[PDB]
RNA sequence: AUACCCUCGA
């Protein structure tokens, strides 16, 4: 399946958001199998009725089938192997596929209307290959050059740069801190500027 | 969440779905509500003629129009994921075919509207002429007032004649059949209205080529707010 | 460990109000103010129209003879109604007018426990042949409930029960002749008028008390 | 001068100066209500007089 | 125009955070921009098989 | 109406002084409200005791040079900053340290003063100073009112909180508060959370009913 | 449920 992509800033690097309806449609045979195994459905007609009714118990089994089953995400022009990587899906509320901000550079995918195709590996061989070779954490360095490709992009680079600046005169300049913890305590309490020449 | 609560970017989408009564080899398919093996609630949503009443909320898979083709069912149902409100139904019937009840009701409504339009159009002009004539003569010579009364009566009669001629012309322009494709007995189409709300994934843009796909819809509290307390609506 | 007593409320208008809490320990002003702002702007019980059906209408995408606005505009105008419920939570109101004129919230059928704040809210304009007779079912809720989350001829409305519109706060010093290290919180609260500012503050206080009592 | 208005049509009394001898005021403007466009969007007109 | 409307002449003022409620150190740009909605809804793009 | 009031709170103890408190079911905006309020309470308004002044004999100025210890004055001040001391008797006491390896337990004590960590090293010899302990509210820098040193009165060292989406059967769109703590060891982080919640509750207990 | 044509997005 496919949908418009969306930045998810609350995602860990190994996981990606997946809409309820796309996940429910893609993993339909897995849901049927788990429903029959748990005995909650006797005939496949009942299982289809539950999955189409979206009964509250079908979300539990959907979560179980999604827990450790990676999925594949790729952009339209895949110019290199990095253009399709495996993500461990997490159920989200909507119709768009949530992407980790740090993998956009590898995908060459901004959020101005891009779409992504999602594929579900089935065989244990396929799942293990997704998790061990093409999981998003495995491919940090670019295959073209050992330099990393999962690196901070525009906004996070701006944040990190602004954090680590220096002001000639700022609130909280001069005193010494016994640990990084005291620095955090002083900054969050508002007694020291974010960029003030201090000792620690 | 205000931009959704204030319902600013919601839009109305109208889509149509069609059914054609083919001249099937065994026989013509008829637009009948007695679909074979049809459930009751779905038939309750339908009418006696086999067409959904205008103004009915329709979920996915519901049966909008009922066609029986020899008896197999060619009844129209909405595509998966498509849910909306029926706003209009149109019926076209081939020349020499029986005009069903729904087409009769639609036509009588149309001629009622037309009749009332020319009725009020006659009313305004006749009132204007009558008050002009009454203002011309003194409060209630003698030849002039009678001549003007006769002229006003003649004008009113001529207007009535041309108006009724136009009404009859519109009537007969309504009673005619359609030039449907060969093998089309009756053609029906239904119109569905959907209020599409803005949701994460919708593409939004400005006027200077600044595209964007809406990411999340945070509540009013989280958005940055001025010292006066007014909250921002969009953070770019 | 000073705590505020005798919640001070100042009324600027029927909608806008100011709430001041004089005795507050140092640094507690911003914490309490932001907590109250989030609680008010998020969760405040209010009542708004949730179903409306008219005699001559089938669906909201039509017009009514002699009515200057179509049904969509009528429902949008109804959405801005500021009603107050004293007794039960679901009630039904009627509105029947014929002839030329302007239908406002004043022309809604009165009731014992149902009150109208904005009686000047224009709903539609009528012509000489215009005539509408419609019934309003209202309900009391907490947050934005769309139609999807909640017979032919009944129209469902998206409801935003939140009666609060704008919340502001400023923290200034409080002189209680004890020390100058004290401070006070001034809540600049602007609602639609259906809920009393003191009642809003107390409800926020109980909600925060419960959510802390989760510990 | 607009004679009568509603959500569906507009009726205009045409000025006697800018009119012929007979049938002075006749201008009935039928507003198109919610109608499907080529892109499946609504097309409706609202009176502003 | 801005100085006539009793707004900052630079067009910027320090906003208050929506969660922590603490003023941002530097002033940001806020104003009313004509935003559009395009006919590229995710409702028509979401497909799954 | 009725809100989601979680009662399955758990405190994952990752260290003796570090803990992670989780709260899974909460409404959409309540996670941030509770987390920010608790963080502000813990970091700013939490009564405790710490040293505020020190008088090392032979050090007239802060940038003076002293002999007999491996380190210098500012290192001594930083080492003194980390001391965790509870005052049960009074809100004012002055302790003296005399030695000519210096540790926290080397400080003479009375029945009132209690040093939580007596092994906290202070200096390394090859030291006659008296320090002043006071009770305060939060992080009070020396600038905002050797003879002066930044005081960290609050018992917590670091507070951070994050909110993540929580999945409920049919709601499916909520938030989950993960709050992590680390104290000096004078209070269990569970006790620190209870104290913060109690203080915030007392802040508006007058009008709740 | 097959081929062209047109339009649009990345
Ligand atoms: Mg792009």
């Amino acid at each position: 399946g496919r949908s418009v992509i969306t930045v998810g800033p609350t995602l860990r690097l190994h996981q990606c958001g997946l809409p309820k309806k796309m996940a429910l449609e893609l993993f339909k045979p897995f849901i049927f199998g788990k429903l029959e195994g748990r005995g909650m459905a006797t005939t496949i007609k009942a299982a289809k009725k539950m999955v189409e009714r979206e009964l509250p118990e079908v979300w539990d089994v959907l979560a179980e089938v999604i827990r450790e089953h990676p999925v594949l995400l790729n952009r339209a022009p895949t110019l290199h192997r990095l253009g399709i990587q495996a993500f461990e899906p997490v159920l989200i509320e909507g119709k768009a596929i949530q992407l980790h901000p740090l993998v956009c550079a590898a995908y060459n995918a901004d959020f101005d209307g891009d779409q992504m195709a999602v594929h579900v590996p089935l065989t244990l061989e396929a799942q293990l290959e997704a998790r061990a070779l093409m999981m998003s954490t495995n491919n940090i360095l670019s295959p073209a050059n050992g330099e990393p490709i999962i690196v901070p992009s525009q906004d996070v680079v701006m944040g990190l740069y602004y954090m680590t600046r220096e002001a000639i005169n700022a609130k909280g300049e001069g005193m010494a801190f016994a640990d990084l913890q005291e620095v955090d305590r002083a900054y969050r309490s508002g007694q020291a500027s974010l960029h003030a020449r201090v000792k620690v | 969440e205000r931009v959704v609560q204030e319902d600013r970017f919601t839009t109305i989408h109208i889509q149509e779905l069609t059914c054609v009564a083919r001249d099937t080899k065994l026989g013509p398919e008829e637009i009948t509500a007695d679909i074979p093996n049809v459930g009751e609630a779905a038939l309750n949503k339908l009418d006696e003629a086999g067409i959904v009443y205008v103004g009915a909320e329709v979920q996915a898979g519901d049966i909008l129009v009922g066609k029986v083709t020899p008896v197999k069912d060619t009844s129209l149902r909405v595509p998966t994921g498509t849910k909306g409100t029926v706003i209009d139904v149109q019926v076209f019937t081939r020349d020499g075919v029986e005009r069903d009840s729904r087409a009769l009701s639609i036509e009588k409504m149309q001629l009622d509207q037309i009749r009332k339009d020319l009725n009020e159009e006659f009313r305004i002009v006749e009132g204007a002429t009558f008050e002009r004539l009454r203002a011309a003569l003194v409060g209630a010579a003698d030849d002039a007032l009678n001549e003007q009364l006769e002229k006003a009566q003649a004008y009113i009669s001529d207007r009535r004649q041309l108006l009724d001629d136009k009404f009859e012309d519109k009537k007969r322009k309504l009673q005619q059949g359609d030039d449907l494709a060969p093998g089309v007995l009756k053609i029906v189409k239904v119109y569905l209205a959907i209020k599409r709300r803005i949701q994460p994934g919708d593409k939004m843009a400005g006027r200077h080529g600044n595209k964007g796909v809406v990411s999340v819809i945070m509540p009013v509290e989280d958005m940055p707010h001025d010292a006066n307390g007014t909250p921002v609506d969009i953070v770019l | 460990f000073l705590t505020p007593r005798h919640i001070d409320v100042q009324v600027v208008s029927q909608t806008r109000a100011k709430i001041t809490l004089e005795p507050l320990e140092r640094g507690f002003g911003h914490t309490l103010g932001n907590a109250l702002r989030r609680i008010l702007l998020s969760s405040m019980p209010g009542c708004a129209v949730v179903e409306a059906e008219i005699d001559g209408v089938l669906h909201e995408y039509s017009a009514i003879e002699g009515v200057q606005e179509d049904v969509i505009e009528i429902l949008l105008n109804l959405k801005g109604l500021a009603i107050k419920l004293h007794g039960r939570d679901e009630v039904t109101l009627t509105l029947a007018k014929k002839g030329s004129g302007v239908v406002t919230a004043a022309d809604i059928q009165l009731d014992h426990d149902v009150e109208i704040i904005n009686g000047d809210h224009v709903i539609a304009n009528l012509a000489d042949n215009g005539a509408l007779n419609m019934k309003l079912k209202v309900a009391r809720g907490r947050g934005y409930e769309p139609a999807d989350a909640r017979s032919i001829g009944r129209l469902q409305l998206d409801a935003s029960f939140s009666p609060v519109r704008r919340v502001s706060y400023v923290v200034e010093n409080a002189r209680v002749e004890q020390r100058t290290n004290l401070d006070k919180l001034v809540l600049d609260l602007e609602t639609n008028g259906t809920l009393d500012p003191e009642e809003a503050i107390r409800r926020a206080a109980t909600i925060l008390q419960q959510q802390l009592a989760a510990f | 001068v607009i004679d009568s208005v509603d959500a569906s049509r507009v009726v205009v009394r045409v000025a006697d100066d800018e009119v012929e001898t007979g049938e002075a005021g006749v201008d009935i403007y039928n507003l198109t209500k919610y109608t499907r466009s080529n892109q499946n969007t609504c097309i409706n007109q609202r009176p502003l007089v | 125009m801005l100085k006539l409307a009793d707004l900052p002449e630079s067009g910027q003022m320090r906003l208050f955070d929506g969660r922590t409620g603490n003023q941002f150190e530097r002033p940001t740009t806020v104003g009313y921009m004509y935003m559009l909605k395009l006919n590229h809804l995710v409702d028509d793009k979401m497909h799954a098989r």
